[PDB]
């Protein structure tokens, strides 16, 4: 369970490129599992930012 | 589109990886090379058409 950008939500794949997948987290390339993600804008942005 | 720019790349470091973490594009399409494996790869020239 995590909070990223929108558009690094690319990286989360067996398989990937970008920091995520350079550091903040890595799938083995024969992952056996499911990647569910949603928006999350009203919860995690704010007006000052988060 | 016609006139279309045959800019010709030579004797340099190419980050390709600015091309995939530049996600404001509405495409990064590959044929014959995969799109990570360009960061490895070295060619005679590359054509910026």
């Amino acid at each position: 369970s995590f909070v990223i950008r929108g558009d690094e939500v690319r990286q989360i794949a067996p398989g990937q490129t970008g920091k995520i997948a350079d550091y903040n987290y890595k799938l083995p390339d024969d992952f056996t599992g499911c990647v569910i993600a949603w928006n999350s804008n009203n919860l995690d942005s704010k007006v000052g930012g988060n | 589109v016609y006139a279309w720019n045959r800019k010709r790349i030579s004797n340099c470091v190419a980050d390709y990886s600015v091309l995939y973490n530049s996600a404001s594009f509405s495409t990064f399409k590959c044929y014959g090379v995969s799109p990570t494996k360009l960061n490895d790869l070295c060619f005679t020239n590359v054509y910026a058409d």
